[PDB]
């Protein structure tokens, strides 16, 4: 009697596979090749930030586009003036394993999550002058991937536990848990309307979620590896996922399949970090080699190499404002590149 | 220039950076040792004498260096995922218990385990501290069993000092580097803090070897 | 009194010490330059003795740029067409240069035996604390000991029986009393400061760093004891030469011996010698880097 | 290089001759 | 047995999605691209007058 | 939190006397902290400031040398001691905490006071005194300087104070601009280089007082004189 479920099971995805086929008309490097591109990209370090003494395993800018928190695995992050390079705070941490790092986009708080399977929140506007822990959402059961913050008072995370979870954080619980995936979810993206998410987990599978009801509306395949990393496009209708097979595809959230992969043979190492632009022309790519590319949303080629880091990025963002972004790497070094 | 606010949050920073070098000094004077190994393969009797959901950090002092230690193998989770987290350790405490090696595949699976993180590409440089549990036990199930059983190519006499030594070379023989790469091996001798000085003075042995590789030296 | 005045360099031994002087040059200067090129790779690696190789492979290429050439050069014309502040200058920097090499070798023995001695501070990868006092105050001392070299030297034309000369020449009357102090036992202080100084201390430094230190692990305690203190030999062996023609040339030089004219020709074929041997002192710590260290090994091969 | 005076026609000459030193 | 339940149920869920031309979708990301192409300070550099650092 | 100061009392001319003031509820060692001098009729005026950890001291020119002031971060405790009093020292004198990082609020809480009796800086000039307000009116207060107090940065450091009758002053914006944290919406600032405004929107009751304006682009910290409401 199973096997008539797998045979539907089978079945169904088979169908699905077919008109994705037959809606698949053509491709997105036919057309890309009409306009031209933009030729040569430079990314000239402005600001390195020397603070940390240990790998850097995560940061995040704010929504002002000047402050960026960055936590490392020395037990403290710190935030950072980006135009001045000031320490604005340094808050130690109760595990100095921390594998991410969240900024409220309003700024008046910051997550912080790691191996300890809790992302604490951080109250920076406080009465008293010294950061202290707001609360800390216990209750996942395997490391933390990275935290993410819709408002104030919600927060939507990604752990080892093969789910992701919607907190509250006046409250302490879960209200939204979010399940399906296999493996262990690595990354979480946000889209910009923020009512739906994209997680990254090791299933090499990629599949958003309706934040509203709880459940996923589609799921998208054709990873070889683990998703590392995962970003939004920023019109919000597609995301372009991070292997260790080095290709950063590209999905399509309307038209529920994959537009055109970004494989380069120069490259074999793994994705640590993905990125967009503020037009999504070029999204940007941490590479396990040391050093940083900016490939072409739309042409897939390389339109340049960031090369200033001695070691792995391990992660990179854009700000908002779309003028600078930081990569930072296991060299302790948070590096601005205009 | 500078305005006054600005002067002053500057000389903030400047607060904050020594802080951060302070505790940053202390915290390099301190060792740490990435605790692991099979299940009740004498992890739960180490830590008992190592100390007086994700991580389950022990922390101790001893002589000096204030040795800090993270049971990660206790939790059931993934293999190699987080396991770049603890890049840069100063040395790895495998305890493999000599009372599984008649259980059912135990012995297999630990040296499987130990092939696998001894080639790893994290930890080329970082030694690894062996640890034989339960030896009096392992006397006697081999005098109640035989050799043989354990490893089919391999024949031997069944005594408790050929036995410990065939095991002790067949560990050290699975690693694929010798010069930087360091196996250092023991048998938990009784429950005294004997254990604690030998990994003290293996620890100290890595310390050197390292600062002179630093310095250019070895 | 007048000898036969044989007093003259052999064509063969130009022709030796040409091509030995180029060789060693053109290993000297590749050698600190890849070394160079090294440090300023070794981010991840970066030390006291990270510095303090930079600095002394920096010295050291100084050292045999301004040393070979010039000296080469006494060969062919033996004129000295250069100009007055040159001849004035270069011995100043020729002995910073020495300077700044022994004080290095002496600051690389002292980090080398605190490293064994002093595992208590066990790690730490950056600039260290008092390493930038140090290596300030080496280059400091160095000019401070040697500006008695940058006052002295001058050109003076005297008119040989057949010729018309150009010494650079310490001269041996002029102004400051002092000056005529200093250049009065000049070579012992020379030698006490430059030779016996870090022959000592290097050696002391590392016999305490022997001691402290001492299956595979006792293996590689006498592996660096033996290789400190070949080391040390090398240096004592390679720097021996200039240091004795000096000592030589100073209280065994007679004033009514007939044998001053053999003694002074073979003195400067000592001299030619020892500042040979010097320049392969210099060259050796690349040497010695790249024999020992399988990290520097792989950076050379690379 | 050294001399005691300028008249000896030996010194000189060997300071000539002569490494800089 | 129930696993296979659950997971058959989802992928028939997923499977009544009205999904859009894979031409449309292209068309869209390129027109977006573009129409935002002007005010991006990586993809076009800015002068130093609106730089920051 | 609250900061409470202690150790004022009549002295007689060229005496001596050390205040202390005792601070408590907030990190004290992360919060400069500043002396200012209120006379018994006059307006505001600036004594003395020291840094976080005691890294930087100003004094103004007339208390140079005379005054001088310490911190003991482990207890809690502020000091300001003095000697040889003048007959123009008779004031009330207040504490103030103030934290200088990117968005922060300096002079945001201000001590009580202890009263004390002995028997080419920016001048910030009021061309009011004293207007007269009911409740339910839009008031516009303005303010002006000797030089502009704009940035090259874009900050225009410009702040307001609130001194309600019978109690220290309050922040209400900082940087001309930015409101305080705990006050009313009701109130709003802007201008520009020598020439700033406060705007008061439905004015009501306990915002009748004094207002100083106060710039901190340099030290000294001239105050204005103050407008007071009157109803």
């Amino acid at each position: 009697e199973l096997d008539q479920l797998r045979q539907e099971a089978e079945q169904l995805k088979n169908q699905i596979r077919d008109a994705r086929k037959a809606c698949a008309d053509a491709t997105l490097s036919q057309i890309t090749n009409n306009i031209d591109p933009v030729g040569r990209i430079q990314m000239r370090t402005r600001r390195t930030l020397r603070g940390h003494l240990a790998k850097i395993y995560a940061m995040h800018w704010g929504t002002d586009s000047r402050l960026l928190v960055s936590a490392s695995q020395d037990g403290k992050l710190i935030i950072w003036d980006s135009y001045t390079t000031n320490k604005v705070h340094a808050i130690p941490l109760r595990s100095s394993w921390v594998m991410t790092c969240a900024y409220a986009p309003s700024g008046n708080y910051v997550a912080c999550g790691g191996l300890d399977n809790i992302c604490s929140i951080y109250n920076l506007k406080t009465r008293e002058g010294n950061v202290r822990v707001s609360r800390e959402l216990a209750g996942h059961t395997g490391y933390l991937s990275c935290c993410r913050f819709l408002d104030d008072n919600q927060i939507v995370t990604s752990s080892g536990d093969t789910t992701c979870a919607l907190w509250d954080i006046e409250t302490g619980q879960q209200t939204t848990t979010f399940t399906g995936h296999t493996g262990d979810v690595m990354s979480l993206s946000l889209a910009p309307d923020t009512r739906l998410f994209v997680s990254g987990a090791c299933d090499a599978s990629a599949k958003l979620w309706d934040v509203r009801e709880g459940m996923c509306r589609q799921t998208f395949t054709g990873h070889e590896s683990d998703i590392n990393a995962i970003c939004f496009f920023p019109n919000g209708n597609a995301f372009a996922t991070g292997s260790d097979d080095a290709t950063c595809r590209l999905f399509d959230l309307r038209a529920d399949q994959e537009l055109m992969t970004y494989s380069h043979d120069n490259i074999i190492c793994g994705i640590t970090s993905v990125s967009f632009s503020k037009s999504g022309r070029l999204l940007l790519a941490g590479y396990d080699d040391f050093n940083c590319n900016v490939w072409d949303a739309l042409k897939a080629d390389r339109a340049g190499v960031l090369a200033g880091h001695d070691n792995r990025v391990s992660c990179l963002g854009v700000t908002d404002d779309g003028m600078a972004v930081a990569t930072g790497s296991w060299d302790s070094f948070l590096k601005i590149w205009n | 220039t500078l305005s006054a606010e600005d002067k002053a949050a500057v000389e903030r920073s400047k607060m904050i950076d020594r802080n951060l070098r302070e505790d940053g000094e202390k915290a390099a004077r301190e060792v740490k040792l990435l605790l692991l190994g099979a299940g009740e393969s004498g992890k739960n009797t180490i830590v008992k004498q190592m100390k007086i959901t994700g991580i389950v950090e022990t922390h101790f002092t001893f002589k000096d260096l204030h040795f800090k230690m993270f049971d990660v193998g206790a939790q059931r989770s993934e293999r190699k995922k987080w396991i770049h987290c603890f890049e840069g350790v100063t040395a790895i405490i495998f305890c493999v218990a000599l009372s599984d090696y008649d259980l059912v595949n135990r012995m297999h699976a630990s040296m499987k385990l130990f092939d696998s993180i001894c080639n790893n590409k994290w930890f080329t440089d970082t030694s690894i501290i062996l640890f034989l549990n339960k030896k009096d036990l392992f006397e006697e199930k081999i005098k109640k069993s035989p050799l043989t059983i354990c490893y089919p190519e391999y024949a031997g006499s069944n005594t408790y000092e050929e036995a410990a030594a065939y095991i002790q070379c067949q560990f050290e023989d699975l690693n694929k580097r010798k010069d930087t790469k360091e196996i250092y091996t023991h048998f938990t001798c009784s429950t005294d803090t004997k254990n604690v000085q030998f990994v003290f003075d293996a620890v100290t042995d890595v310390i050197i070897k390292n600062n002179l590789k630093d310095c250019g030296l070895f | 009194p007048p000898c036969q005045g044989p007093i003259e360099i052999k064509e063969t031994f130009k022709y030796i010490n040409t091509v030995v002087s180029c060789l060693v040059f053109v290993l000297g200067i590749i050698g600190n330059s890849t070394l160079l090129y090294i440090i300023y790779k070794n981010k991840c690696m970066r030390n006291g003795p990270n510095i303090l190789i930079a600095s002394l492979a920096l010295g050291d290429l100084l050292h045999i740029v301004i040393d070979i050439p010039i000296n080469v050069y006494k060969l062919l014309a033996e004129d000295w067409p250069f100009g007055a502040e040159m001849c004035k200058l270069v011995p100043f920097i020729q002995k910073a240069s020495v300077g700044i090499t022994v004080l290095s070798l002496c600051a690389l023995s002292i980090d080398r035996y605190r490293a064994v001695a002093s595992w208590s501070r066990i790690k730490g990868i950056g600039v260290p604390k008092w390493t930038a006092v140090e290596i300030v105050l080496i280059w400091v001392v160095s000019v401070v000991l040697a500006v008695p070299e940058a006052i002295g030297f001058d050109i003076i034309t005297m008119d040989y029986k057949g010729s018309y000369l150009r010494i650079c020449l310490l001269h041996p009357v002029q102004k400051t009393a002092f000056m005529q102090f200093y250049k009065t036992a000049k070579d012992w202080w020379l030698f006490s400061f430059y030779f016996c100084l870090p022959l000592a201390i290097t050696a002391f430094f590392y016999t305490l760093m022997t001691c402290e230190m001492l299956n595979d692990h006792l293996k590689q305690r006498r592996e660096v004891a033996k290789t400190v203190f070949c080391l040390v030999l090398v240096f004592a062996l390679c720097w021996l030469p200039l240091h004795l023609s000096r000592i030589l040339k100073l209280t065994l030089y007679n004033q009514n011996d007939p044998n001053r004219c053999e003694l002074l020709s073979f003195l400067l074929v000592l001299d030619y010698i020892g500042i040979n041997m010097a320049s392969l002192n210099s060259c050796i710590n690349p040497i010695a880097l790249y024999l020992v260290s399988k990290r520097f090994k792989n950076a050379f091969k690379s | 290089c050294s001399c005691s005076s300028l008249m000896d026609k030996e010194c000189v000459y060997f300071c000539h001759l002569d490494i800089i030193w | 047995i129930a696993q296979a339940r659950k997971l058959v149920e989802q992928l028939k869920m997923e499977a009544n999605i009205d999904r859009i031309k894979v031409s449309k979708a292209a068309a869209d990301l390129m027109a977006y691209c573009e129409a935002h192409a002007k005010e991006d300070p990586l993809l076009t550099p800015v002068p130093a007058s609106e730089n920051p650092f | 939190v609250q900061l409470v100061e202690s150790g004022g009392g009549l002295v007689q001319p060229g005496g001596s006397r050390k205040l202390s003031c005792s601070a408590s509820g907030f990190a004290f060692s992360s919060f400069g902290m500043h002396w200012v001098r209120q006379a018994p009729e006059k307006g505001l005026e600036w004594v003395a400031y020291i840094s976080s950890g005691s890294g930087t001291i100003y004094y103004a020119d007339t208390v140079k040398g005379r005054f001088t002031i310490s911190r003991d971060d482990p207890k809690n405790t502020l000091f300001l001691q003095m000697t040889s009093l003048r007959s123009e020292d008779t004031a009330m004198y207040y504490c103030v905490r103030s934290i200088y990082y990117y968005g922060s609020s300096p002079f945001d809480f201000w001590g009580q006071g202890t009263t004390l009796t002995v028997s080419s800086d920016i001048v910030m000039t009021q061309a009011t005194s004293s207007v007269p307000v009911t409740p339910g009116e839009s008031v516009s207060i303005s303010c002006r300087s000797s030089k502009s107090l704009l940035h090259s940065n874009g900050n225009t450091y410009l702040y307001w104070f609130l001194q309600r009758p019978g109690q220290s002053p309050q922040l209400l914006i900082y940087r001309m601009s930015n409101l305080a944290s705990g006050v009313p919406d009701r109130f709003s600032g802007s201008g520009s280089g020598t020439a700033f405004t406060l705007t008061i929107s439905r004015l009501e009751a306990e915002d009748v007082g004094v207002y100083y304006c106060m710039q901190h682009l340099e030290y000294p910290l001239t105050f204005g004189a103050g407008t007071k409401l009157e109803l």
